[PDB]
Order: C-alpha cells, then sequence, then structure tokens
C-alpha cells in the first residue's frame, strides 16, 4: 500500500505531501499530483516525478511506465523526496551562457530548427543540438514537437536518434497530448515506431484520454503492421475508454479485420464487455461486420453472452436488421472453432 | 531581503490550511482537505521592507506527529491556530506552547495565537480567555477569519514582527 512522499514544486515554489502507492505505475503517482494541485499548471502532461540530482549521481526524470517501486526513495531525508518539473531539455555536465542559450531558443530560431527537422537536415539538427539546443518544445502554429514531427517522416531513423542523444524526451506529447509513439502509430510509420521502440520508448503511453499508441491503431485501421510492432514489443491490452470499448470492440465496429487477428493472436480479451454489457461480437452485430463477426467465432469467441439489456449477439443483429450475419452466428457449432497453433514471440528488448 | 521561517500549528480542521491559502493565494477553500505538510513562499512588502516568508502548513492529525520535531527545530517562529467555536483547540494550544519550547529549549520563541473561524456566530471561546491566555504567554493574540480574510495579513506581519524581536 501506499507512502508519504514529499514533492516539491519549484514552478510553483510548493511542496506537497503525498501518499504514493509504489506498487502502481510513475504515470498513477504522477495524476495524484496533478489533482492535489487544484491549481493546474500549463502544459502539465509534460511534467514529471524528478529524482533531484544527489552526491555523485545526475538528475533523472522518472519514467511513467515503470513502477514507482522501481524507484527507490533517497535516505537523505526524513521523508523521501521528489520534484514535479516540466520536461525541459537536459544539459547534463553542460554549462552555457543564460542570453546564449536565450538566443539559441528564440521562436525563430526554434522555427528554423522544425524546418531543418522537416526537411531532414540530420547533420544541421545534430549541430544544434550539440551546442546546446532544447529540443522538448512546440511549434506554434503545428503543436508538433521535434521528436514528433520526426516520427512522422519517412527514413526518420537518422533523426530520431540524433534528436535523442541530443536530449529529446521519448515521451514529450504534443500539444494534443500524443507522444512521439502515438505519431508514428497512427501515420502507419512502421520505421519511425520501430526505432522509437528500439531507442527505449514503452508502447504503452497514455495519451490525454489515457488511451494507449495500440489503442489509436484499432480506431485508425489501414496497414495493421504498428498494430503488430507494438504487441510485439510487449504492449499491454484491454486499455478501455470511457464507455469501456477495449481495443477488439473498435476494430470490430469498423470492420479492422487485420487489427482484430493481432490482438486476438496476442491474448485480447474476447469476452470483455463494455458499459452496456456488449463484447466484441455484439458490437459485430450492431454494426453488420461481418468479416470481423467471423473471426470472433472461429478463434472461439462466446456466443452466448447476454449484455446488460439481456440480449445475445444473435439477437442484437436481428433487431438491427442484419439478417445474414445473424445466421451467421447462429448457424456457427462448437466444433467450428480452431484455437491458435502457436503463442507469441516477443521482441527481445 | 531576510527570509522568515513561519509554522503555522493546531489541532486538525482549525482552519490552518485556509488561513495560508488566504494569504498565499488570496482566496478561501470550501472543502476539507486534511494536511500532512504543505509548503509555500510568497514575497511581501512588510513596514518597508521586502521579505520571503518560507510558509510551512503543519498537519492538525497525531498521526503524523512524527513529523511535530522537525518543523519546530527549523522555522523561526510559529502561528498557533485555534476555532473559536471548538474549546478542543484551544485547550490542545498549551501542548503544541510547550512542544515548541521544548525542541527550542528557549523560554522566549516568536509566537501568535490566532482565533480562527471569527464570522461563526457560535463562539465556545470568549476573547478575554484567550487574551489572558496570550498575556501569560507574553505573545500577541489576533482574531482572523480565513473566509473573510479579516486579520489573516495582521496575524502573518504581527509574526514577521515577533521574529524581527529576535
Ligand atoms: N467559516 C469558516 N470555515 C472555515 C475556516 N477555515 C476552514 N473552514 C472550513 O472548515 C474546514 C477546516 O479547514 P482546513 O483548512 O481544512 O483546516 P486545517 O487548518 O487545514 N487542519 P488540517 O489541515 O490538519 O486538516 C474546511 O474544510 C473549510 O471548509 C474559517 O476560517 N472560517
Amino acid at each position: 500500500f501506499a507512502v508519504v512522499v514529499r514533492v516539491g514544486i519549484p514552478d510553483l515554489q510548493q511542496t506537497k505531501c503525498l501518499r504514493l502507492d509504489p506498487t502502481a505505475p510513475v504515470w498513477a503517482a504522477k495524476q495524484r499530483v496533478l489533482c492535489k494541485l487544484n491549481h493546474s499548471l500549463q502544459d502539465a502532461l509534460n511534467y514529471g516525478l524528478f529524482q533531484p540530482p544527489s552526491r555523485g549521481r545526475a538528475g533523472k526524470f522518472l519514467d511513467e511506465e515503470r513502477l514507482l517501486q522501481d524507484y527507490p526513495p533517497n535516505l537523505d531525508t526524513p521523508l523521501p523526496y521528489l520534484e514535479f518539473r516540466y520536461k525541459r531539455r537536459v544539459y547534463a555536465q553542460n554549462l552555457i551562457d543564460d542570453k546564449q542559450f536565450a538566443k539559441l531558443h528564440t521562436k525563430a530560431n526554434l522555427k528554423k530548427f522544425m524546418d531543418y527537422v522537416q526537411l531532414h537536415s540530420t547533420d544541421k539538427v545534430a549541430r544544434l543540438l550539440d551546442k546546446g539546443l532544447d529540443p522538448n518544445f512546440h511549434d506554434p502554429d503545428s503543436g508538433e514537437c521535434p521528436l514528433s514531427l520526426a516520427a512522422q517522416l519517412d527514413n526518420a531513423t537518422d533523426l530520431l536518434k540524433v534528436l535523442r542523444n541530443g536530449g529529446a524526451h521519448l515521451d514529450f506529447r504534443t500539444r494534443d497530448g500524443l507522444t512521439a509513439v502515438h505519431c508514428a502509430t497512427r501515420q502507419r510509420n512502421a520505421g519511425a515506431l520501430t526505432t522509437l521502440l528500439d531507442l527505449g520508448a514503452s508502447p504503452d503511453y497514455k495519451d490525454s484520454r489515457g488511451l494507449t499508441p495500440l489503442y489509436h491503431s484499432a480506431l485508425g485501421g489501414g496497414d495493421a503492421r504498428c498494430c503488430e510492432l507494438l504487441l510485439h514489443d510487449h504492449a499491454q491490452l484491454g486499455t478501455t475508454d470511457e464507455n469501456g470499448w477495449q481495443e477488439i470492440h473498435q476494430a470490430c465496429r469498423f470492420g479492422h479485420v487485420q487489427h482484430l487477428e493481432h490482438l486476438l493472436f496476442y491474448g485480447a480479451n474476447m469476452g470483455a464487455q463494455n458499459a452496456s454489457g456488449n463484447t466484441a461480437l455484439h458490437i459485430c452485430a450492431l454494426y453488420n461486420q461481418e468479416s470481423c463477426a467471423r473471426v470472433l467465432l472461429y478463434r472461439g469467441a462466446n456466443k452466448d453472452v447476454r449484455n446488460y439489456n439481456s440480449q445475445t449477439a444473435f439477437q442484437v443483429a436481428i433487431i438491427a436488421g442484419n439478417f445474414e450475419l445473424a445466421e451467421v452466428i447462429k448457424t456457427h457449432k462448437d466444433s467450428d472453432v480452431v484455437p491458435f497453433r502457436e503463442t507469441p514471440s516477443y521482441a527481445k528488448r | 531581503m531576510t527570509e522568515y521561517k513561519l509554522v503555522v500549528v493546531g489541532a486538525g480542521g482549525v482552519g490552518k490550511s485556509a488561513l495560508t491559502i488566504q494569504l498565499i493565494q488570496n482566496h478561501f477553500v470550501d472543502e476539507y482537505d486534511p494536511t500532512i505538510e504543505d509548503s509555500y513562499r510568497k514575497q511581501v512588502v512588510i513596514d518597508g521592507e521586502t521579505c520571503l516568508l518560507d510558509i510551512l502548513d503543519t498537519a492538525g492529525q497525531e498521526e503524523y506527529s512524527a513529523m511535530r520535531d522537525q518543523y519546530m527545530r527549523t522555522g523561526e517562529g510559529f502561528l498557533c491556530v485555534f476555532a473559536i467555536n471548538n474549546t478542543k483547540s484551544f485547550e490542545d494550544i498549551h501542548q503544541y506552547r510547550e512542544q515548541i519550547k521544548r525542541v527550542k529549549d528557549s523560554d522566549d520563541v516568536p509566537m501568535v495565537l490566532v482565533g480562527n473561524k471569527c464570522d461563526l456566530a457560535a463562539r465556545t471561546v470568549e476573547s478575554r480567555q484567550a487574551q489572558d491566555l496570550a498575556r501569560s504567554y507574553g505573545i500577541p493574540y489576533i482574531e482572523t477569519s480565513a473566509k473573510t480574510r479579516q486579520g489573516v495579513e495582521d496575524a502573518f506581519y504581527t509574526l514577521v514582527r515577533e521574529i524581527r524581536q529576535h
């Protein structure tokens, strides 16, 4: 259970004592800090828990997806001490003129930098980072950050590696709350997604709404390679939206049959029900997605499940006018089911 | 410039958090949020001098009674807060005063006696009894209401004045 932690917020000139749960993700502790600060900070999602530089150690941001227990507390203080800091560029073992740093980060120069990223001018980007540019910023018009923009370009691996070596945070979110991993996934940029994961970016990053990149892929459809890449890198399944739709519910509503098959192969819970009690098969019946319903039945979905309206998938299909789909459900027999031959293998990193 | 460490010391639900919010954020906290330990810093001008205030809002519950020793050592002055409606808080002030003296190990520590919830109609603590207690202690007594911001600036500024004396 939870422990008393002192969190310092230097931007607010405040300290707060929170109970934080070490057996829960850092993300969860961050949420608790944000709540108790009733006065919302600007671009709050970018603020992160921070381990202050101690003796013979450097300052580091806590990993959002890692459990809080992974960061054992400094014993220097009577209570454990963390800070809540904006995810600014870290110039570890770097000292530069305040005005020179100010000159580097002018609106014009940040726009120039974003132009270099867009033009794929890797060497010019690297030289500016070498001189101390902080890549953790937003373009005013686009709302993109350098890393999120690079993640949408072809052959982005060079830019992504250079930006990360130059201090770009992998979880820096855009004005809309999306990380670089979200952006690569949405654009179906498999090369950029693979490099982000190779660089240590988590596959479970949450957006403003709490939806992960994998969830976005299921909503988006199209080339299913990115979906598979996330799942292969141990992306977590079973994320829900406000109405309790999981990834398979979304894939089924829109007929994204390739996304569905990947999700099912990697262990998605077929019996998960949303707020209405509808399973993925109910969703197929509601939206007349016969291609998806066949996959669900074939892989062993339970067709007997009733929603909270006491309706089976079959009954939902009939009520919706999907008579051909309903006959596929009715006609199906248990002997038809073929369980997956092989269990998934996952990426080493 | 000077830095003054002010510690708000008081029983649970006495208005310590509400007083601190009024001085710093100029706003009244309606709902009941229990405190463990909260710190605020503010730049103010008192008697023609600009001074940084270090304000420590402490926990009224005995659950976090462990932290009491550390904050009493660091803080230069204390605001002992009791609710005018609640008699228990008034009686608890003696314990806090003794602990401050014991940890500080000095007869003279800057202290200010605050009676909160002045606005509440049903007052179970007379002004005179509080004034008598203040006189025995040799420190000022202020009646402060966080809801109307009445005397809030006076109580904190008075304590800064007490700190200046020693
Ligand atoms: N009318 C009135 N109500 C107050 C005043 N101060 C607090 N309250 C109300 O009564 C409750 C007690 O205030 P609060 O600041 O939580 O007490 P505290 O001094 O922080 N004690 P602790 O933090 O240890 O729980 C609050 O929920 C608030 O709504 C006050 O000066 N006047």
